[PDB]
């Protein structure tokens, strides 16, 4: 998980980083400067994680590419309402115990942390209204409220 | 091509006897008195055709006799229930010659949606039918169209002018099917109005 400048004064231990909402991991930290867009960074991370899926189990294999496509749409301002809620649901449903191995919980850790800490950058990519359908001539659509 | 009721035969038709047969057929087809017999919802559409917005009287077929003896046409407008089938057969037998039958609606045609223990599957299982009308119910103008089809069928049939002289057999024309007649215009249809409008 991503951490902010306020978490820099934390000892690099498993217990201390664990209660900050992240993991100690390999303890080889990566710094992100202000010139890096968080949506593009998480898109790069999720592209890596989705293409490195072993393909055994459904949530990682078929839900990481969905997050990749959502982040790609958010990158060029083609996001639609419900995309961030979809990303949050993907983070919740790809956590530990839901997938076969721990590849996908690690995949969704930076996505959920970046949404938690930098939600204004993910909201900035939502420009178009939601459209999943096209009109079919002769059939009046069911306009849900 | 004709069918004989006393077989598939040819046209039996002097030139004065042909004119008399045409006059009798014209008078019969322009004066068709239906029997007031109501089985089910199809009869509601039939009597709707009798009202002001359709005016089946214009064809001279509004008299609507309560006695089978005064009626020329039995419209089986409704389901042939098993309890009602002897009643229908008795009322048809009480009608006098010439008599014609229009089966109206899917129930009278075949039993319709009621393939069920208490329903005879079509009135043609026990009485002969001159004109069939699909629909559930057929709209009143469909009943009028079947009336006109019956008029065309009557206008070219051959019946004895008298019961004391001549051939007594009833010859009915083997008319071309309406499906085959209308197939040319029906298949050529390309576009219809979309169902999103009035
Ligand atoms: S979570 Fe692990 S087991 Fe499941 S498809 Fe991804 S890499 Fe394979
Ligand atoms: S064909 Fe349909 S409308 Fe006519 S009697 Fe049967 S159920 Fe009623």
């Amino acid at each position: 998980d991503f951490l902010t400048e306020a978490h820099l004064d934390l000892p690099m231990e498993f217990e201390s980083i664990g209660k900050a909402g992240s993991r100690l991991g390999t303890a080889l930290a990566m710094a992100v400067d202000h010139e890096i867009n968080m949506v593009s960074l998480v898109r790069n991370l999720e592209e890596f994680f989705a293409r490195e899926s072993c393909g055994w189990c459904t949530p990682c294999r078929d839900g990481l590419p969905w997050s990749v496509k959502i982040l790609r749409a958010l990158e060029r301002g083609e996001g639609q309402p419900g995309d961030i809620e979809t990303l949050e649901q993907l983070c919740r449903f790809l956590g530990p115990g839901k997938t076969f191995c721990a590849h996908a919980p690690g995949a969704v850790e930076p996505l959920q942390s970046a949404i938690k800490y930098f939600r204004e950058e993910f909201e900035a990519g939502i420009k178009q209204p939601f459209s999943n359908t096209h009109l079919i001539n002769g059939i009046q659509p069911n306009l849900l409220k | 091509d004709y069918t004989l009721t006393r077989e598939i035969v040819t046209d039996p038709l002097n030139v004065f006897m042909g004119k008399l047969n045409d006059m009798v057929n014209w008078g019969r087809k322009n004066s068709i008195w239906p029997y007031n017999f109501g089985l089910s919802c199809c009869y509601v559409e039939m009597v709707t055709s009798f009202t002001a917005v359709h005016d089946v009287a214009r064809f001279g077929a509004e008299v609507l006799r309560a006695s089978p003896r005064q009626a020329d046409l039995m419209v089986v407008a409704g389901t042939c229930f098993t309890k009602m089938a002897p009643v229908i057969q008795r009322l048809y037998d009480q009608m006098l010659e010439p008599k014609w039958v229009i089966s109206m609606g899917a129930c009278a045609n075949s039993g319709g949606m009621y393939d069920i223990y208490s329903v005879v599957q079509g009135v043609d299982k026990f009485i002969p039918v001159d004109v069939y009308i699909p629909g559930c119910p057929p709209r009143p103008e469909a009943y009028m169209q079947a009336l006109m089809l019956l008029q065309e069928s009557i206008g070219k049939e051959r019946r004895p002018l008298s019961w004391v002289v001549g051939d007594q057999g009833v010859y009915r024309a083997n008319m071309q099917s309406e499906r085959e007649r209308k197939r040319g215009e029906r298949i050529a249809v390309t576009n219809l109005r979309t169902p999103d409008e009035i």
